[PDB]
């Protein structure tokens, strides 16, 4: 504390944190970068933002801060202030909402040898693009560009500490899980400095959603609607309540689209799976809802008003059916007449109603038909959208 | 004072706050480390987090800050601003929002034997695992991570601040307590390194139950409303012309308490609460009963020429299940002329008869499956509802914060 | 300003003013600081967060003899502005803030009189923690305060004491919030209705202790249940009380049980509304969440009896026997008892066939008619338990709502700031020592 | 023995970053500017707010700074913080956060001959007014504004950089290794203009600022599959009305009455994308309120045929004139015993002939109820077709104008 | 530019930013104080705050910063950091969630006569109570009382630079229309300091609210709905669907109830004519309802169960009516013995179903007549209780 007392008056009476720490000009700073992940903070998909904690570790030999421990007491390493010292200048490229650089200036291990391991925390927040394609079974690479701003490398040569990042210390996820993690260098050109390659290091992670959340808030309740749809088909014209049921589910289809709709970016690079399910199912009840409308036309068809055509009568009567119950003194003189007109009455009364009853049966055989339909298409459509990726998943181990 | 003004003077020539204080290489500086939770701010399911407001106590032994009383007035003991001395670079490691320090630096009190003490506020956002399995009967285990940043273990030891009460202190009168969260156990811990760089921890346990009430007044009952109108459904007549608007608002009414839930749960996927099973179990059960109903109308409504009753329905549901249900069915041209009209008005009329006791004996069957499906809903119903019931209510906070596994 | 330009350089550099101690000649003496604070504008009381927001101006007063100077002297200068860093302070904070934030927002210039007299009048933001008691809203008051001490210095050192007045050449107290005329805003919600202030010494605390003193200066508020009233209860009380109206409704119309859930639905609707302006406590249920809760059973055990009611008046001889004990229980002793309406050898075997026809067509009408009068007494019956169920209901719903409102309506705080103290710590009863 | 070293405190030891590079108080500093957008991250509507990442490159002459390499060893470039040169100030004017400056102090570079180049990244929340008529085919016009907070015209002035064939870049500048693609805004036109201003002599000194203008065109996929489709399918639904029947349980008023509502859902999903402003109506707000006065009008028209349907002989009367116009014209435009059992038998046939001629009454009330069924909802269809195809046709021709400039991205 | 720093480092050699800039104490400082409004940024009703992006220039002779631009190569204005002279302590008193003082410390622009000039910019987070009254036609009036804090007036004396705020430079509001803006100076004696005025300059805007979002997501569908209730009474009660309509519409219109809830301020002070509009309203959806649930019950009354009284066939129809377009038209075998009797029972049946359906066909008819007068009841009532509620405030607008 004496002896280091005096070893930190000594280092920074004359030091520089302006000029690069080297002995001659001509030479490369060289510098270790090591990025540990310690938290997947969030993954915003709407705004398409990557919320992470992390620890960028920073290693380099500063020629000018060496010492001889035999005279300091044998004091070998000491803590410093980051803020004296020159420091790398590295930058998130991809910054979208926070911060460029580190602003947390935590101490530095300094080692009599010169060396430097600097390891500050930062709160990244940084873009990604989210592909929403087989949203909520989606993967999604998002990345970390770090680079010396204002240092090319012919001045500052940043290497990686490692080929992945540090994820020893890394907090699991509820929401992901990271598949591969890697870190790449690379040397770009860029338009502004056309003969001074700028070099950084990207750390790329891919990340696989956990579906469980959104599986048991959403899908399962549109499964369920999506369902009821099918049954207005089984349901008797003569209740008078299936308007009732397909509106409802159409109006509880619409206020499910709202929370989808929500829950998703609004790009246009690609439609999502849960965006394609649902116009599909809403598609499906409208069908449902006009072909229901069509089969209740048909089943109050009047036999006044309307006869039954030919070509029905052959289609819906006598070939469907077979392919799917039953098919198909004045006053004496004027009493007597009387009961002859309510004989005939009884007659006409009787024809009507076998009249209206083959409109209803052709009804019936429509609603038959259409059940069956009906509920082949939502289980293959259903299954047409989801079991692709599924299967997938299931496949990658 | 004049005399503290020298006192301080004569401390601080030649004193650096950057540097450890260690009079040989190789000491290790000891750091007595405590926690005063003035409040528990909240714990945000959404963002995993806990709020707190603490006040921090810090102990240590700076031998440059020493001086003999007798020699400057008997002054004992002086309160310094903490920028003016060397600090324990201890910082709280597992906050969530990349906030690591002390809200409000203040002062040090620094004894004549060398022996600093400071005790600075904090408002912390420390992330929090939240265990979503019995939500809203749940209880969490929020830990708070005090640590050197910089420092190794073999330049500054910590231990637990007791003089030995290894707990969170909380005073009685004072402490802010909230009104969701009861602190059940409240330990403090030394972790050694894991076994140079390496550290030692000491970390300050708060295991918290909530207080369920509100759940139990905004979600649960509604719940158990709308599932026993879902039951009476079947006990609706169909030829009231009401059992899907009945059923069908009733999935809508638990799509609005759904809608009520979704912003209080958590958002992870590691399991499913409690009462999101209860809600999704409660939302198939409406959706059977929608699907029942329009089997039972489809019965009810059946033609009676359109369709013949096959022989095994009339057994089953005609002379079988109503004794189990309980069910019980009650029980001269002019002469030609008029004779011929008169014969076919009688015809008719028994036709008329025939085919009224083939549509009451459909409409007899669809009142037996109705009955039968109500007591079935009853007994699913019941027997479900117990187990998550008896399954939420059974689940109790830890008797020991460091169970044995 | 020559004057205070040498007045400065006299008091600060001559004198070689030190701002890290203390003004007192010895150590062992303690530094009086008076506090008071000026309310603003109350900024608003969030309920979720159980957060308050104010706008106040914060008083201090010491003395420092190390700032003291003849005005005669120095051009006749009796009052100097300085920047607050120049001089001691005596380190005040807001100790029970509940977002980090515990100094005065704008560190606004010190006035140093030529007596000595420090006085700092900064204004401040402050975001304090106020539990809400929910057992009365929208009828409720609520108990904020704000506590006032230091952390930098314990009561060795500083001696928290409250602001005094004169009244006639007679010293008093200033035991309560102060309310400028010029520059307070009524609050459109909170009406203020007790404001003291109180010096609090922990007897058992140590003098080395920060938590040894400090100053609470507390804030009773009324809610203003007008706008709640309008536009939340009267709404959700009509609704409620309109299922009544499926009583007498008929089992013909098809449509009473659609009435009786679309009020549970929006019974529902509001639950959720009102749930989101209240946080999540468990120490009471809210009195709108009472009410909404009794009305949501009531309205459920409603439908439940329009179930009831349809099937008993469905009912027909093909599926169910009406017994003579419940026909007349339900068409003659409840009736009159509720008031309601009421009723009131070859020709002969030539036509032998349609003599046969005939006696089968007339036993066809009359035992339609017999099926047909049975079905009018299961209607009556049907509407016998409605009117029972009307008049047994409707009672019930406008008692218990009657009772959840007056519990809220007849709410009030309490005629003096602190229970079994009589002081009401109002400037119209001034403590003359 | 580093060189830096020694030609930083030859160039700083006397250096006052305080006092503008000129050798008189009357010359001006000229600044050459150059903006580069790496990511136009977001445009949120409801609070107006442009967010972008940008590189603000701008480039002086400071000759107090001015060195050759043969005197330092061969350095041609000192990186130096940008505390300890002079700065021209620029700021974004136009920014609504209250974020003036730059996000990031970078080093300034200092070549030989007294060249000062500074490329700061920044992260801008600029204000741009939204035109939300044309919503969700509309186009933006973003303008960023920079300008000296210090300094007047006379003192810094601004021109734009030039590229290696000497051309003025008087636009966004570009970089295809840092430019990202927003998935929901393509960037058609960004000129950059130099405004110069307040020249007169009661005015004062002269102002001058740079602004770009960011042109761009909404990608609107998303917003017609998950919007657009699924209203105009529901709104079309109110139409399936007219086919129901007019009985007791037809449901006409109950499908009209829950298209309506859940139109009204949609216009709540609406409100939650669009700016809150009051300049103009959005075309999907307006295509909304078109198709909910429309079910409206649908909602009476089913409530006027179901009074008409449903009319009786006991409580009304067969109005001629109403049926002339709907059955005739619109089709056509388109003992004692003995003597007691007779009596009681004439009561019967008598009784029969009743309800014959009051069921005749009621089919010619249901007839008629058809009719006009029909002609409404033929006349229902054309006015929503109509309507709904000229409120989208107003999008069709929404196109950003034929601008004389260069495209912003090379393709 | 060498003059420049030999001129700055001579004004500060030793300079005072504590003391107040004049040449005698008794002097008083002379500051003229303007607003520039940039941009009004939002106007939060609910919390009731303002946000505006304001430039506060602030003009005032330095005593001891003068010199002889002939002495300094002729410069004869500098730019100098702020923080580093005296300033004025300007403070805006109603500040709700901002800061009270400028944070910004820009560059001060000095002339050799000691003249400065210093616009700092600000985002003002300012108190406004919100009058509710004429909500979505409201006009506002929001005020920044801007005031040295620790000066009093005998000391520093604040003058505004122009009778209004400067909009030269403001930015178009898409939710507001600044109708008038004029700042007033003020001098207040608070209880805190008798005997000693402090001065303030307070910038008040007028500003009428754009009201065309609120019509189109709001008060359309508002009136829609209150357009539909009324259609329930030309429904025929045997539709089966009175009920359904009529409770929806109250759904609808509770629905919008709370919505408008959540968009204003809930103070007590004034009640919005909107929200009277919706409690009127409902209150009329919710009598419409309770009126056809008593219709669809009268249509229902038969002799099987009630008797019609003299009194409501006397009104409903014999003198209602009267009033109406009268549209509405108001041998010994036992076998043979079995069935004479049976045919003249079955023709005593006929005859008392035919009566029975006589008396049923009255009541329905007296539901008819309810239902019509309703119905005009709806048209007149509805119509004028909605004119009565907006066309007051309509009226009032284009009157202006």
């Amino acid at each position: 504390s004496e002896h280091e007392t005096r070893l930190v008056a000594k280092l920074f009476k004359d030091y520089s944190s302006v000029v690069r720490p080297v002995e001659d000009h001509r030479q490369v700073v060289e510098v270790t970068v090591g990025l540990q992940l310690i938290q997947l903070i969030n993954v915003d998909e709407v705004n398409q933002i990557v919320t992470t904690n992390v620890r960028l570790k920073q290693q380099w030999v500063d020629y000018n801060l060496k010492w001889n421990p035999d005279d300091y007491g044998g004091v070998k390493k000491i803590h410093i202030p980051s803020e004296k010292i020159w420091r790398p200048d590295l930058v998130l490229y991809n910054n979208a909402d926070g911060d460029f650089a580190i602003v947390k200036f935590t101490k530095v291990l300094l080692q009599y040898t010169g060396h430097i391991t600097w390891t500050p925390p930062a709160i990244f927040k940084s873009y990604c693009e989210i592909i929403v394609t087989h949203f909520p079974f989606d993967e999604q690479n998002c990345s970390m560009k770090l680079g010396t701003w204002t240092y090319d490398g012919s001045v500052v040569a940043i290497n990686p500490e490692s080929d992945q990042p540090d994820l020893s210390n890394f907090m699991e996820s509820g929401e992901w899980v990271i598949k591969e993690s890697r870190g790449w260098k690379h040397s770009v050109t860029y338009s502004c400095c056309p003969d001074t390659p700028y070099l950084d290091i990207t750390y790329h992670f891919v990340m696989q959603r956990l579906p469980l959340y959104f599986i048991v808030n959403v899908i399962i309740p549109c499964l369920l609607f999506s369902f009821l749809t099918g049954l207005v088909f089984y349901l008797p014209t003569d209740s008078g309540e299936k308007m009732t049921l397909s509106i409802s589910v159409l109006l509880s289809l619409t206020v499910f689209l709202l929370v989808i709709v929500e829950l998703i970016p609004s790009t246009s690079s690609a439609v999502p799976l849960i965006g394609k399910y649902m116009l599909f199912t809403m598609v499906f009840v409208i069908a449902s809802i006009i072909i229901t409308v069509i089969v209740i036309n048909t089943h109050h068809r009047s036999p006044s008003t309307h006869v039954m055509p030919n070509w029905v009568r052959k289609v819906f009567i006598d070939t469907i059916p077979n392919i799917m119950f039953s098919t198909m003194h004045p006053e004496v003189k004027s009493a007597i007449e009387g009961i002859k007109y309510i004989a005939e009455t009884m007659k006409s009364d009787q024809e009507s109603n076998n009249a209206a009853a083959e409109w209803k049966y052709v009804a019936m055989v429509m609603d038959h038909i259409l059940l069956g339909v009906f509920m082949l298409v939502c289980i293959i459509g259903t299954l047409a959208v989801f079991a692709g990726r599924l299967i997938e998943l299931n496949q990658q181990g | 004072s004049e005399a503290e003004g020298r006192l301080r003077e004569k401390l601080f020539s030649g004193y650096d706050s950057s540097v450890r204080p260690a009079r040989e290489v190789g000491d290790r500086v000891r750091v007595s480390v405590g926690l005063i939770l003035a409040q528990l701010i909240s714990l945000n399911e959404k963002d995993e987090e806990m709020s707190t407001k603490v006040y921090l106590d810090l102990e240590w032994t700076d031998y440059r800050l020493s001086w003999d009383p007798a020699e400057h007035d008997g002054i004992d003991s002086l309160r310094i601003t903490a920028e003016s001395v060397w600090l324990p670079d201890v910082v709280l490691l597992n906050n969530n929002d990349g906030n690591f320090d002390v809200a409000l630096d203040i002062s040090v009190v620094v004894s004549s034997d060398g022996s600093v003490r400071w005790q600075p506020p904090g408002i912390y956002r420390s992330s929090c695992s939240i265990q979503v399995t019995y939500f809203p009967f749940d209880w969490q285990n929020c830990t708070m991570v005090f640590s050197s940043y910089s420092y190794d273990s073999s330049e500054v030891s910590l231990q637990t601040g007791l003089g030995g009460h290894q707990e969170i202190h909380i005073h009685e009168g004072t402490f802010i307590e909230n009104g969701q969260w009861e602190i059940i156990h409240k330990p403090s811990r030394l972790i050694q390194p894991p076994g140079e760089g390496q550290r030692q921890e000491v970390i300050f346990y708060l295991i918290i139950r909530r207080k369920p009430l509100f759940y139990l007044v905004n979600v649960i009952a509604p719940c158990i409303l709308i599932t026993l109108l879902a039951i009476f459904v079947f006990y609706l007549p169909p030829d009231a012309g009401e059992k899907m608007g009945l059923s069908i608002f009733a999935l809508l009414t638990l799509t609005v308490f759904l809608l009520l839930l979704a912003d209080k749960v958590p958002e992870t996927s590691l399991s499913v609460p409690i009462i999101i099973k209860y809600l999704m179990f409660t939302m198939v059960l409406v959706t059977f009963s929608v699907i029942l109903s329009v089997v039972v109308l489809n019965l009810h409504h059946r033609s009676p020429h359109t369709h013949q009753m096959p022989l095994w329905v009339r057994q089953i549901f005609i002379h079988k299940l109503p004794l189990y249900l309980r069910l019980k069915r009650p029980k001269l041209p002019e002469l030609r002329e008029v004779v011929s009209s008169i014969s076919y008005i009688a015809r008719q009329l028994q036709e008329q008869e025939d085919h009224d006791a083939l549509k009451e004996d459909w409409q007899f069957v669809a009142m037996v499956v109705d009955r039968l499906f109500l007591w079935t809903f009853i007994i699913f119903t019941s027997v479900g509802t117990l187990v998550i019931f008896l399954d939420a209510t059974y689940h109790l906070p830890p008797p020991d914060p460091f169970p044995s596994r | 300003l020559n004057e205070e330009e040498r007045l400065i350089r006299h008091l600060f550099q001559e004198k070689g003013y030190n701002k890290e101690l203390r003004p007192v000649a010895h150590k062992e003496e303690s530094v009086d600081v008076a506090l008071a604070l000026t309310l603003s504008n109350l900024i608003s009381l969030k309920e979720v967060e159980e957060t308050l927001t104010t706008n106040v101006w914060i008083e201090h007063g010491w003395t420092d003899n190390r700032l003291k100077w003849n005005a005669e002297e120095f051009g006749n200068i009796s009052v100097l502005r300085l920047p607050p860093d120049m001089v001691w302070l005596p380190e005040i904070v807001l100790e029970n803030n509940n977002d980090g934030s515990f100094q005065i927002s704008y560190s606004c210039n010190v006035l140093v009189y030529h007596y000595g007299f420090v006085y700092w009048l900064p204004p401040a933001i402050f975001r304090s923690s106020c539990p809400i008691s929910v057992t009365y809203f929208p009828f409720d008051w609520q108990n904020c305060s704000l506590k006032f001490s230091s952390l930098k210095y314990t009561a060795k050192e500083i001696t928290l004491s409250l602001k005094q007045d004169a009244k006639e050449n007679r010293t008093y107290p200033v035991e309560w919030i102060i309310i400028d005329p010029e520059g307070f805003t009524e609050n459109g919600e909170w009406e203020i209705v007790h404001r003291p202030a109180r010096v609090n010494v922990d007897p058992r605390a140590p003098l080395d202790s920060p938590s040894r003193q400090d100053i609470t200066f507390y804030l009773i508020i009324r809610r203003k249940p007008l706008f709640y009233i309008i536009n939340i209860l009267v709404p959700c009380v009509l609704i409620s009380f309109m299922v009544n109206l499926v009583f007498y409704l008929p089992a013909d119309s098809g449509e009473k049980t659609s009435v009786a859930i679309s009020v549970l639905l929006a019974q529902s609707v509001f639950l959720l509304l009102i749930s989101k302006r209240l946080p999540a406590t468990s120490m009471a249920i809210p009195l709108i969440g009472k009410f909404l809760l009794f009305g949501m059973v009531l309205v459920t055990m409603v439908v439940v009896i329009c179930v009831i009611v349809l099937n008993i008046h469905f009912r027909t001889p093909s599926t169910h026997v009406l017994s003579e004990g419940v026909k007349k229980l339900f068409l003659e002793t409840l009736p009159e008892l509720l008031h309601m309406s009421r009723p009131a050898q070859e020709l002969f075997n030539e036509l032998k066939p349609a003599v046969d026809g005939a006696n089968f067509i007339v036993n066809h009408m009359r035992d339609q008619n017999n099926y047909n009068e049975e079905k009018d007494s299961w209607n009556r019956v049907a509407r016998t338990v409605d009117r029972l169920c009307l008049f047994v209901v409707t009672p019930v719903m406008v008692v218990g709502t009657a009772w959840i409102f007056l519990q809220g309506v007849y709410n009030q705080p309490p005629p003096q700031p602190f229970p079994g103290d009589p002081y009401s710590y109002n400037v119209q009863d001034k403590r003359f020592i | 023995k580093n060189e830096e070293l020694r030609l930083y405190h030859h160039l700083f030891n006397n250096y006052d970053p305080g006092s503008r590079p000129v050798r008189e108080p009357e010359d001006t500093v000229t600044i050459s500017l150059k903006v580069t957008l790496t990511n136009l991250i977001s445009l949120n509507e409801k609070e107006e707010t442009l967010t972008t990442s940008v590189w603000i490159g701008i480039d002086w002459q400071d000759y107090r700074l001015n060195y050759s390499k043969d005197d330092f060893g061969g350095i041609e470039t000192l990186r130096v913080p940008s505390e300890l040169v002079w700065l021209p100030e620029i700021v974004l004017e136009n920014n609504i956060d209250g974020q003036f400056g730059v996000a990031y102090d970078a080093n300034v570079l200092v070549y030989e001959g007294g060249s000062v180049t500074w490329l700061p990244p920044a992260i801008y929340r600029s204000v741009c007014a939204v035109e939300v008529t044309y919503f969700p085919f509309d186009w933006q016009n973003c303008s960023l504004i920079f300008r000296s907070q210090t300094y007047n015209a006379e003192e810094v002035e601004f021109t734009f950089a030039v590229d290696n064939d000497g051309k003025t870049i008087n636009k966004i500048d570009i970089d295809t290794e840092a430019y990202t693609e927003n998935g929901e805004w393509a960037i058609d036109f960004c000129p950059g203009v130099i405004r110069r201003h307040h020249g007169g002599a009661t005015d004062g000194p002269g102002e001058t600022d740079v602004i770009y203008s960011l042109i761009i065109r909404r990608k609107p996929l998303f917003y017609v599959i998950n919007i657009i489709v699924p209203c105009v399918l529901i709104s079309g639904l109110v139409l399936l009305a007219y086919f129901l029947p007019a009985q007791a349980g037809g449901q006409k008023c109950t499908v009209s009455i829950n298209v309506l509502l859940a139109q009204t859902v949609f216009l709540f999903l609406i409100a939650q994308k669009i700016p809150e402003t009051s300049l103009s109506v959005p075309l999907l707000g307006r295509f909304l309120i078109f198709v909910m006065v429309v079910a409206t009008l649908i909602v009476m028209n089913c409530v006027i045929v179901l009074n008409v349907s449903q009319r009786t002989p006991t409580t009304h009367a067969m109005s001629p004139r109403l049926r002339h116009v709907l059955l005739e014209l619109l089709p056509r435009l388109l003992a004692p015993e003995v003597r007691c059992c007779v009596d009681a038998v004439n009561f019967v046939a008598e009784s029969t002939r009743d309800q014959e001629a009051t069921g005749e009454e009621v089919s010619d009330w249901v007839r008629m109820g058809n009719a006009l069924d029909n002609i409404c909802f033929w006349a229902a269809l054309v006015l929503f077709s109509v309507g709904s195809s000229l409120i989208f046709l107003g999008a069709y021709f929404n196109r950003v104008p034929d601008l004389p400039y260069a495209p912003c991205i090379q393709p």
